[PDB]
């Protein structure tokens, strides 16, 4: 795992993404600390996301574990921080690099699965009063993500 | 299971 | 008539040919015809955003040497 | 040949609804293991209505009812049908008697009934047709189908023969029979893109097929035409008092692999699947350390070694202008890009997708599926050197 987390952490190096931006946690390589940026026009626009990762012993054979550490108002990611999202379970795959996971849990944000929710709730609001469910989204956004 | 074992080794 | 770039899983950066006019559909074909991906496990972010199959590169704002990004086929859950 | 409207379709319905109450006689005592009928048939209602349903307008259904593989396929399935229908009106109490000859036909209609089904599938995912956009998995074999086929789906078994015949020679008329009975999985006289991916997987290298073909399956004692995994079981039983008895045969699940049987110590049954590895090493390490050593009970075990010189894995020789652009990237193209670490070693077919065994091996250990890259289903992969370009 190692050879492979320290090419990544070098290509971002390298290569700065723009949405994004990961690395680790002091001297521990299979603990990083990510941000995202909030997409424009969306309700998360201005806010910047934090998130926990663990990368397991067996990696990239088994996927990284991904937590948000700010609070977002979403149907797929609950109050725990958790993302219910199939790459990082049953669809993950071992050439997808931290970079392409947090741009892919950024492209979640305003492409979230309300039919197979992690917070029904959440999901019910963001189906039947659309307007409302932006509203609360960039309140959350403003307050706790800014 | 589909009754398949690993191959004898 | 002008060319885009495409940041695949792998990190390589590949050049396309393209127009305002060419749908996601026609770009996910391009990107297939070098990359070996099929379109259905292509998923294209440009500022934060999925691009979907129907619109088009001009409908996106996607300009000369804008560069999308490249991930697999995902659904939140 | 008929067209398959909607109403020919439905016929076949009817059939296929009559030999699943056949098949549900109680006396019949029918194992729920793959072959099985109860399900097979049930699953292949369902997938024709998958089928229609993707078809519904009349100018699609038009279409539909003119695909050259659907009215075959369809065709087919309504004389299996007849087929087995017939087999238990003649049948009689013999179909009660496991033993008899007529319960034997049965599991072979089982068979085919089950090849359809993965054929249908394949040919049409989704109930969409995508026959004219299959991948064979072995790169020679698939650019034999299309130099001769282009993009078909299905060809008569006398075109095919002719095909095949001028790049690999058949020796005889009795050749060609037994060569047909073996590639024709779904016994209808046409061989299918997918029955020709199933066979070249199977008997692989391309370049020495028909030869590695009768190495493996007519000259030796060990092949099975047609067994199921409890025909297997039962017909090992007579030697269970011998280990390292062993037969093997093509697998019903997982189609286009050997599943191999054989008598432990101390006289336990196993049966085995060398995932995507040639059968050939498979048997001579199998003989090596005592396992394999008594093809159907017999004395005398054939030996394979050499009788597959490895047409040297083909080198991919790294451009000078992917090398410049690994090279602004800090890294190479050899490299294997799962593990940072070992370099490309093996090429996953049908997709072409590079990296090094090691990982493969390690993400198929880990219950993990499909190429890293496109998902693409694994059904193949080739040895391959990358020659840096420094
Ligand atoms: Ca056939
Ligand atoms: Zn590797
Ligand atoms: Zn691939």
């Amino acid at each position: 795992a190692l050879k492979r987390i320290h090419k990544e952490l070098n290509d971002l190096a390298r290569d700065p993404p723009a949405q994004c931006r990961a690395g680790p946690v002091g001297d521990d390589m299979f603990h990083w600390q990510a941000t995202i940026m909030g997409p424009n026009d969306s309700p998360y626009q201005g806010g910047v996301f934090f998130l926990t990762i663990h990368f397991p012993t067996d990696y990239p054979f088994k996927p990284p574990k991904v937590a948000f550490t700010t609070r977002i108002y979403h149907p797929n990611i609950n109050s725990n921080g958790s993302i219910k999202l199939d790459i990082l379970r049953s669809q993950w795959s071992p050439a997808l690099t931290i970079s392409k996971v947090l741009l892919s849990i950024c492209s979640l944000l305003c492409d979230p699965n309300p039919d197979d929710p992690l917070v029904p709730e959440i999901a019910r609001i963001y189906k039947t009063d659309r307007e409302k469910y932006n509203r609360i989204a960039r309140e959350w956004t403003q307050k706790y993500a800014m | 299971s589909d009754g398949y074992t690993p191959e004898p080794a | 008539s002008m060319q885009i770039f495409v940041k695949t899983l792998t990190g390589k950066t590949i050049t396309l040919e393209v127009e305002p006019s060419d749908t996601i559909e026609n770009v996910k074909a391009k990107i297939q015809d070098k990359e070996g991906i099929p379109p259905d496990q292509q998923r294209l972010i440009f500022a934060g955003k999925q691009l979907e199959d129907g619109r088009t590169l001009s409908d996106y704002n996607i300009q000369k040497e804008s560069t999308l990004h490249l991930v697999l086929r995902l659904r939140g859950g | 040949q008929a067209a398959a409207d909607r109403r020919t379709v439905e016929k076949t319905w009817k059939l296929m609804d009559k030999v699943v109450r056949l098949c549900q006689n109680p006396k019949l005592q029918l194992k729920n293991s793959p072959p099985y009928i109860l399900d097979i048939l049930p699953d292949t209602y369902q997938h024709l209505r998958l089928i229609l349903s993707k078809y519904d307008d009349n100018q699609k259904l038009a279409q539909l009812s003119e695909n050259e593989y659907f009215k075959i396929y369809i065709d087919s399935l309504m004389k299996k049908s007849k087929r087995a229908i017939r087999l238990f009106k003649e049948g009689k109490e013999r179909m009660y008697e496991e033993q008899s000859q007529d319960r034997r036909n049965l599991t072979k209609l089982s068979l085919i009934f089950s090849h359809m089904l993965a054929e249908i599938k394949a040919i049409f995912p989704n109930g969409q047709f995508q026959g004219d956009n299959f991948r064979i998995t072995k790169a020679d074999a698939a650019e034999f189908w299309r130099k001769f086929f282009g993009d078909k789906t299905i060809v008569p078994w006398k075109v095919f023969r002719q095909c095949l015949h001028e790049v690999h020679q058949i020796s005889s008329g009795l050749e060609a029979m037994a060569l047909k009975s073996t590639i024709d999985l779904t016994c209808n006289d046409y061989i299918s893109v997918f029955e020709f991916d199933i066979f070249t997987r199977l008997f692989q290298p391309w370049g020495s097929i028909l030869r590695n073909w009768n190495f493996l399956a007519v000259t030796h004692p060990g092949y099975m035409a047609f067994l199921t995994y409890d025909e297997v079981k039962a017909r090992l039983q007579k030697y269970s008092t011998k280990p390292g008895s062993y037969i093997f045969r093509l697998s019903c699940t997982r189609l286009g692999q050997w599943a191999i049987g054989y008598v432990t110590g101390d006289g336990n049954i196993l049966q085995t699947i060398p995932h995507n590895k040639p059968l050939f090493q498979a048997l001579i390490d199998g003989s090596r350390e005592g396992f394999y050593l008594y093809p159907d009970g017999r004395s005398y075990n054939p030996d394979l070694t050499g009788l597959c010189e490895p047409t040297p894995h083909d080198h991919i020789k790294v451009t000078q202008e992917q090398f410049e652009l690994y090279c602004e990237m800090g890294s190479t193209f050899q490299l294997c890009k799962i593990c940072a670490e070992n370099d490309k070693d093996v090429k996953i077919e049908p997709c072409g997708h590079l990296m090094c065994t090691s990982c493969l091996t390690a993400w198929q250990e880990s219950d993990g599926q499909g190429c890293p890259f496109c998902r693409c289903e694994i059904k193949g992969t080739e040895p391959i050197i990358v020659d840096p370009f420094d």
